[PDB]
DNA sequence: TGAAAAATCTAAAGCATCACCTTGCT
DNA sequence: AGCAAGGTGATGCTTTAGATTTTTT
């Protein structure tokens, strides 16, 4: 038996929210450690991962390690019925197709129950690795929703560089080509409004636009994002919230191949 | 001039040599000979004045077997219209001007049919000119027309010219208009000399036909594999020819292995063919042998198939590179439409007729479907990928192929097409290939101006498409149709006898069906069978039985029981209204001129007020600033439109090319001026039929279905005789009475085509007899009573389908036929169909003209009223199963799709499920031939839908099984796509398909030689190793699979952009999710939507319905049934809310 | 003639907008107790039956009773041309094709004069019995709306309860199913955020809920609705605007069909 | 070789989206004086007149007059990067085809450098004749934005009808007829709202107010908003860009010349 | 492999419709 | 701190020319 008590629950439906227009349906697995979510999107080509450990939570009672495979398509709409400060209660149940909610709004009057139908799923498990990268950026989330959607109507694919003077963004089109330079502010008192950088190597990568276009619907969620890559490696962005934990993808790089030759 | 003269006069003695050569001698003696017409041609002769002269050629053959060619000449002539109190001037100018180019000149009082107030007899004094050659016609018609255009636009003595009739019309089609010269007739031609004409007459005595010699051809090529055969760089292997039923066959010995000796084919005891075989060392023999044998044969009909485009032009390229011509052995040329055709002998090719007569499914137009549908057997298959490998191995089998085509093309031409388009040409006044070659629009025309002719009127010009005109309000017009009555499935799912089902009825109707109940059969007899009332004897007995059953159906409104699946459909719905309702194209008319006439009396019963319903699309603007933007574009020159002349004046450009700009620039105008940029009105005309118009398109029509009617008569009597003759065995007669029979039927056929393509002609876009008012009428006639029949079974059963033609439609109790008894001694029994009836009562009561007027006299201007209605139906039999299946679309661009199953188990129909030849997969039209022999399995529903959803089942576990039990070839046959490239790959540029994706494969497979031509096939698969590229990009090839390893292991290195995989078999890197999901969805459109409509869950669990489902069966076919405020609450009255 | 004065013009507009997305077809009818609707939709599911009274107004004549054939397909936009508190005057003549509109601003400067055409339509009239009432649920305006479209995401059906628990509102389909259900209040005194409920006996009941997706255009109309069923009784939603008028939505019921028996 | 840097970026956005969607090709004229840029529509009946001084830039490089050939789409597209109070450059070359556009974030650590193609551009020039206005308006922008969405679903053309007592803005279609009349506003102490009139004689004028709706776009750019014309005269809808520039659409009257079919 | 022959397809262009949170601000 | 509302992204139903799904091998 699975039961689980939210009193921020805005963030799940910020999830939801960000991965409705990436994944159709994923997977969730429960542990002693909490709720994982390390899932392939549909097209094949990056690694998603939510990270809802058990002490983020704020009840949590599970009795075995299992798995289930929920559809986004009808809970990501389902949770639309929230608005921003009401209370969530989730059960799965050990042998039933129903997952059950209940909904309790702030005023101590109001509770609503939902059931859920579930579906058998086979995914296979890609192996997670830690590897060290060169480059790591700490920036405001803000600025990354803002220069991601501005380089969205460029073209179809992006180039990073990161050097000794910054960071610097580039994309190219048939409308034209731009460029975008970030510098390091260090006279700042709030952590989550300041950048940081550590560097071991410049770094050239390039890689797709409108994806990344697609994974910045998680702004909301936290105010701050990491970024670390280096050369020959999937570039990894994550949200980190001072309270609760981080949201992670590891995004491939483009295949880079010289058609002529 | 006189070079032109020249070349026509050696062209004429050539094709007067090449005529001589086959037999077809010139009549140079004074004599009456008999004759059977064969062709005619447009020719050149030569007469006393030794001057240019156009003349006809008609070539005849004769019943011993010898046979001969006359040539008529004859001046074609046009006709022109001068403004009153000036014609005799214009025509002395235009005789004193034309200095020795008009031959003779007249005035001709002609009867207008467009003329306002031309029924009391009214006439218009038209001018005939006449002209020694067609070139003179053609030259005199270009330099009139200007003059005549300018007067037509704006409203020297050309001023006076004001219009101008009779230019299209061929010179051949002229002949047989004026002389009434049909081909397949018997005559007498009477040659005196070269100063008196020559005189042909008809001989209706002699009715029985003779037998021409018709040779039958085919070849088989060298083929470069996966690329079409070309013809610079191959050569004919073998060709294959039957004369009279007699084989030949040349074989390549350059290319062939051994040789084959004589050996016959017989596919069918009705077909035999004995086959000699002559063995040509080279090509150029080969040619030879063709060419000098048909030379002795001399044959006046040639036929092929798909020769024209193929089997032709080969062989000319193959004669021409090897030095001897293939125009001056044989006589065939390309002309100027691409047709291969001869001036001494008629070519046909049976896919003309297979297109546009066989009335078969589009995709079974090749020979081998044609030939199993219509001969009744399959021809042998063999891929032309494998036949070049035949011409080592063994040629037996590519012997068998060649002598098989040949065989089914000749018996396809002498079973169906010979006496079809040689009785289609008694009518329709064109040569025996011209007729085969157009469509039914010209034939039609053709026809029409025979009857036309005959009545005396003049012939109105083709309809001229009028660019961007103008609306009533003042909008420009860039589309203008009516709205034409569409296919819908008002149900999907399977109705079979034997299953019951649900029906809801409302006893009103039977009120409606039991007091009219007498009225019925006294209808139904008095006029559909001929038969007076008083000569029966259980009148009151069947009434007393029709008030039992409709009694013990009254009580039960609502019932379970099981269905009686109908077809009415109208007998021919469009003549049949056409002739009740008396539509002519110039019976329609407006109050401009129908007031002008002398029959607008008060009282008068002549109009006819019928409603159509008008389709238009237009711009949002008026005529201010349509008007406006026209004066913004007279500020300014036109840009030239093509390099090879300067900018265009306002007289220099066409109309097309400024109507498209014009529309281009209030497009853009009004993108930005108006919200909406197209707006379409569809509104509700309502137009007047003059019903005592000249009546020769009634009349036409009427004497065709009647005229079809006797010869279906004649043809029913003499099959009678022919069972007869086949029981008694004799010689002569049973041949005797097969010829009459064969030219019965095939006279009905004819005539029903020429019915069936009426409508059609009218609303055909350049036709001389144009009516848009027609075609919106007769759609909404036909909808009319689609509509009100659907009203009439959908109250007492439940409509399955509307077509355009008729209604399939639905109860055990219900009253079927009826037996009576009749003193008669020609019809002692009288069958009737009460379901008929009904309906034929219905349209009695609703569509019947009772002001339908003819002339009876010419005299005193007496018109006849009468009452007249041919509107009737017909029932289709109770058949035993009819399938619907369900498409995502709904509206006009619905297909009719279903499968209907007679009584017996056989397939009565299916409509909708054409298999393609090449672009479609195996594994569909596998699944689809076994889906629709599996719906009769089973008692009950759920025991029907669990016994055809087996196939599924069957082949998704074929496909969830990774094939693990398949052998490897029939896994290519079965996955595998074939596709073509109509032209070159690289003119396309850069854009995506799949087939592009293969064919850039292939070239960077194997060179670019797969490339340099065009016409490439290719079959591939689609792979799944590259995820997240689209569909289109993972299409690899076939020939990988056949080739070395070494290259097959780097090209699949290099597609799949992996370079770690180990495992490189088929069902390996096979891309399963294309086929389920495409499986599927043919699943899901045949066996699982039609089960989710029937209120039965899922039969295959393994396909999952779709979201549309799930939300159309909530909002239209729900377990409950919502209620209404009326039903539970009370009704104060109802009241008229009028202004104030 | 009629003549109709308000000083505030936001409740016509708000009411105006609620009859706009239901009703094509319309009959004004004025009359010496007001002006009224009654009105049936081309769907001929529901109802609607509308009433201002005469003392309402500021300024009100009635000379006798009459009745325009107003035409909602299209007519809510030339009252959605208008301000939020601006006043309006309503000018009904005698015989005249015109129904004058005018408007004026709080600063007495930004007038506004509108003409109404009016043509010939026919209706069904329905009268309206008075009888024992049975199942009333008073809530706020706002958390019916909420809750309506809420359930309108998980079917088309509507399933109402009332018990000795409280009320219960319920939907099902394809994606599922939810219940909600709502006590009566307890400790609190404010009266526009207080249910309460009216019983005489436990009714299991189903609705259309499209319907009632059409009826929740009024939240800012007023802050109190009440819902009314009964068993075999059509639901009537009504809306009280403040102490000026009242507004009756009705919807036909839905039952189980007993085809068996 | 064209250098200017602005302290506010706002007004550059607020001009070009104004400018967006009305005309996509335009001629850009440059001189030492400042920015000019005349031009028409597709329809050839809306002009426009955008001047920007020299005097309002922040730093001003000029080389001598250029021609410049840019579709307004490209940099319409572009500026959405632009932010609320950056500070704004734009950069061309001596004898290329492109053009640099620079912002600079208020805090010196956001720099963005964009830089687009071009196409070559022929424009029949048409210069504006000077005379003397009979009736000349000053309005606010915002109440004006709200007559033109109120008239725009009312019909299809408007009446204007000037005169000493004030402005009509009439109109008549398949919904009816309506004016909206708007008077001297005198008793006010601030400016920014004031509405003023000046006439020379009553006026009656006719617009096709699908232009004016384009033109109403520019409503964040200026709080005011003067329209000028006369008889026979193509209205003038000038904006004031600050106290450095302005931008005047000049509008066909539409005269609707019917000859009676 | 060329083809309009020829009328049935059909796929890219077309155009109407839904949808919610983002630019000013009550 | 959410409204006016719409606007560009998606989605569903016409449409109209020629390539293609059609012949021949
Ligand atoms: S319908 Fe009557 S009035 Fe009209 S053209 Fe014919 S005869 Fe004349």
């Amino acid at each position: 038996m699975f039961e689980a008590r939210l009193v921020q629950g805005s963030i799940l439906k910020k999830v939801l929210e960000a991965l409705k227009d990436l994944i159709n349906e994923a997977c969730w697995d429960i542990s002693s450690s909490g709720v994982n979510l390390q899932s392939m999107d549909s097209s094949h080509v990056s690694l998603v991962q939510l990270t809802l450990r058990s002490e983020g939570f704020d009840t949590y009672r599970c009795d075995r390690n299992l798995a289930m495979g929920v559809n986004l398509t009808s809970m990501s709409k389902i949770l639309k019925c929230a608005g921003n400060e009401d209370i969530i209660t989730l059960r799965a149940e050990d042998n039933a197709d129903t997952l059950a909610l209940v909904f309790e709004a702030p005023n101590q009057e109001k509770v609503s129950d939902y059931e859920m139908k579930l579906m058998d799923l086979d995914v296979e498990q890609l192996g997670i690795p830690e590897q060290e990268y060169s480059c790591v950026v700490k920036m405001p989330s803000g600025e990354f929703a803002r220069i991601c959607r501005d380089l969205s109507h460029i073209g179809d694919a992006v180039v990073i560089s990161c050097a000794k003077d910054g960071v610097k963004f580039s994309a190219s089109g048939e409308l034209g080509n731009g460029n975008i330079k970030l510098s390091q502010t260090s006279n700042v008192d709030k952590e989550e409004e300041a950048v940081t950088i550590e560097m071991n190597e410049p770094v050239q990568l390039t890689f797709a636009l409108r994806y990344l276009n697609f994974f910045t619907k998680a702004t909301p969620l936290s105010s701050t994002v990491t970024l670390s890559m280096s050369a020959d490696v999937p570039l990894v962005v994550e949200y980190k919230i001072a309270d609760m934990g981080h949201l992670k993808y590891y995004l491939a790089p483009k295949i880079e191949d010289e058609e002529g030759s | 001039s006189s070079v032109s003269a020249l070349k026509r006069l050696e062209r004429s003695q050539w094709t007067d040599k090449m005529d001589l050569r086959f037999g077809f001698e010139r009549l140079k003696e004074p004599g009456e000979k008999t004759g059977w017409l064969i062709n005619m041609h447009p020719t050149e002769i030569l007469d006393e004045d030794k001057r240019l002269g156009s003349a006809v050629d008609y070539y005849f053959i004769q019943d011993d077997g010898s046979r001969f060619k006359v040539a008529l000449p004859y001046k074609p002539y046009f006709y022109i219209a001068t403004r009153k109190g000036c014609e005799r001037e214009v025509s002395s100018f235009l005789s004193k001007k034309f200095q020795g180019k008009i031959a003779k000149v007249e005035t001709v009082p002609k009867e207008d049919l467009d003329l306002p107030n031309h029924l009391v007899g009214l006439k218009r004094n038209y001018i005939r000119l006449s002209f020694h050659t067609v070139e003179d016609l053609v030259k005199v018609r270009k330099e009139i027309s200007p003059a005549v255009k300018k007067n037509r636009e704006q409203d020297d003595q050309l001023d006076n010219i004001v219009d101008m009739r009779e230019y299209d019309v061929p010179y051949h089609i002229r002949l047989s208009i004026d002389l009434k010269i049909h081909v397949a007739h018997w005559y007498n031609v009477r040659y005196r000399g070269n100063a008196f004409p020559v005189e042909i007459t008809r001989r209706d005595d002699l009715v029985e036909r003779p037998d021409p010699v018709v040779l039958a051809f085919a070849i088989a090529t060298t083929k470069l594999p996966l690329k079409f055969p070309d013809a610079e760089t191959d050569q004919i292997m073998m060709i294959s020819y039957m004369i009279d039923g007699q084989g030949y066959l040349i074989t390549n010995r350059e290319i062939v292995s051994e040789d084959i000796e004589d050996f016959e084919f017989t596919p069918k005891p009705e077909y035999e063919g004995p086959f000699c075989v002559f063995n040509e060392p080279d090509e150029a023999h080969l040619i030879q042998r063709w060419f000098e044998h048909v030379q002795e044969t001399k044959p006046t009909i040639m036929v092929t198939y798909n020769g024209d485009f193929f089997d032709w032009p080969f062989v000319e390229a193959r004669a021409a590179v090897h030095g001897l011509s293939m125009q001056q052995e044989i006589g065939f040329q390309k002309d100027s439409q691409g047709e291969y055709k001869a001036p001494q002998c008629i070519h046909m090719d049976c896919l003309r007729w297979v297109k546009r007569d066989s009335y078969l499914p589009v995709g079974s137009h090749n020979l081998k479907a044609a030939a199993k549908a219509k001969l009744g057997y399959d021809p042998v298959e063999l891929d032309p990928e494998d036949m070049c490998r035949m011409a080592t191995e063994q040629p037996q089998t590519l012997a068998t192929y060649s002598v098989s085509d040949a065989v089914a093309t000749y018996y396809l031409y002498m079973k169906y097409v010979h006496p079809f388009i040689f009785a289609l040409c008694t009518i329709i006044p064109m040569e025996p290939d011209e007729v085969l070659r157009k469509g039914s629009g010209t034939l039609c025309e053709a026809l029409l101006m025979v009857q036309a002719f005959h009545a005396n009127i003049i012939f109105p010009n083709k309809q001229e498409q009028e660019f961007n005109k103008l609306t009533d309000d003042g909008h420009v017009l860039d589309s203008e149709t009516y709205v034409g009555g569409h296919v819908e499935a008002l149900e999907s799912g399977v109705f079979r006898s034997d299953i019951p089902c649900r029906f809801r009825m409302n006893p009103a109707a039977f009120d409606f069906l039991l007091q009219r109940v007498e009225k019925t059969l006294r209808h139904a007899l008095e006029e559909e069978e001929k038969v007076p009332v008083e000569q029966v004897t259980n009148f009151e007995e069947v009434c007393d039985e029709i008030k039992s059953k409709l009694a013990s159906l009254k009580d039960v409104p609502s019932r379970i029981e099981c269905p009686l699946i109908y077809h009415l459909d109208v007998g021919a719905m469009y003549p049949n209204i056409i002739l009740t309702n008396r539509l002519q194209p110039s019976a329609m008319v407006d109050e401009a001129t129908c007031a002008a006439c002398d029959f607008n009396k008060p009282g008068a019963n002549c109009q006819r007020k019928m409603a159509w319903q008008w389709r238009g699309e237009f711009m949002p603007a008026s005529r201010s600033e349509y008007h406006r933007i026209q004066h913004q574009l007279e500020s300014e020159k036109f840009p030239p439109l093509f390099p090879e002349g300067p900018a265009r004046a306002f007289h220099e450009l066409s109309r097309e090319e400024q109507a498209k700009y014009e529309k281009r620039r209030l497009a853009d105008y009004c993108r930005k001026a108006y919200k909406k940029i197209h707006i379409t009105k569809v509104e509700e005309r309502l137009t007047t039929i003059c019903q005592r118009e000249n009546s020769f398109y009634v009349d036409t029509v009427r004497a065709f279905r009647d005229r079809r009617y006797e010869f279906k008569g004649l043809h029913k009597v003499w099959k009678k005789k022919l069972s007869a003759a086949v029981e008694v065995g004799d010689a002569a007669e049973v041949k005797r009475c097969k010829n009459m029979e064969v030219l019965y039927d095939s006279l009905q056929l004819a005539h029903k085509c020429i019915l069936n393509s009426f409508y059609g002609y009218v609303m055909r876009k350049g036709a001389r007899w144009y009516s848009m008012e027609m075609a919106g009428i007769v759609c909404f006639t036909g909808a009319n009573i689609i509509t009100q029949a659907r009203e009439l079974i959908e109250q007492i059963g439940r409509p399955l389908e509307l077509d355009t033609d008729g209604i399939w439609c639905v109860p055990n109790s219900f009253p079927e036929n009826f037996v009576f008894k009749t003193t008669n001694v020609k019809k002692p029994k009288v069958t009737i169909s009460y379901p008929g009836a009904m309906l034929n009562i219905m349209v009695k009561e609703g569509f019947t003209n009772d002001q339908y007027q003819e002339l009876a006299e010419p005299s005193s201007l007496t018109y006849v009223t009468r009452s007249e209605n041919s509107i009737f139906f017909e029932v289709d039999g109770p058949y035993l199963a009819m399938i619907l299946p369900a498409s995502k679309e709904e509206g006009k661009k619905l297909k009719k799709r279903y499968a209907v199953f007679n009584e017996d188990g056989s397939l009565a129909e299916l409509k909708g499920f054409e298999v393609k030849r090449r672009g479609e997969l195996q594994l569909i039209k596998i699944f689809q031939s076994s889906v629709f022999e599996a719906f009769l399995k089973g008692s009950t529903l759920e025991e029907v839908y669990g016994s055809v959803a087996k196939v599924a089942d069957y082949w998704l576990d074929v496909l969830y099984s990774k094939a693990a039990n398949m052998p490897d070839s029939e896994l290519f046959e079965l996955i595998s796509e074939n596709r073509s490239m109509s032209r070159k790959l690289e003119d396309y540029g850069e854009q995506k398909s799949t087939s592009i994706s293969t064919a850039k494969r292939l070239a960077e497979f194997l060179g670019d030689q797969m490339v340099k031509d065009a016409g490439l096939s290719c079959r591939y698969i689609i792979s799944r190793k590259p995820e997240g590229s689209p569909v289109t990009e993972r299409a690899i090839p076939l020939a990988i699979f056949q080739a070395e390893p070494t290259v097959r292991k780097h090209f699949l290195r290099k597609w799949l952009k992996s370079s770690s995989l180990q495992d490189f078999d088929i069902r390996a890197i096979l891309d399963w999710d294309y086929y389920i999901e495409r499986l599927g969805s043919a699943i899901q459109k045949i066996i699982t939507i039609p089960a989710a409509l029937q209120q039965v869950k899922n039969p295959v669990p393994r396909v999952k319905h779709p979201d549309w489902l799930h939300k159309k069966l909530l909002e239209k076919n729900d377990v409950y049934k919502q209620k209404k405020i009326s039903e539970l609450f009370t009704l104060e009255g109802r009241r008229q809310v009028t202004m104030a």
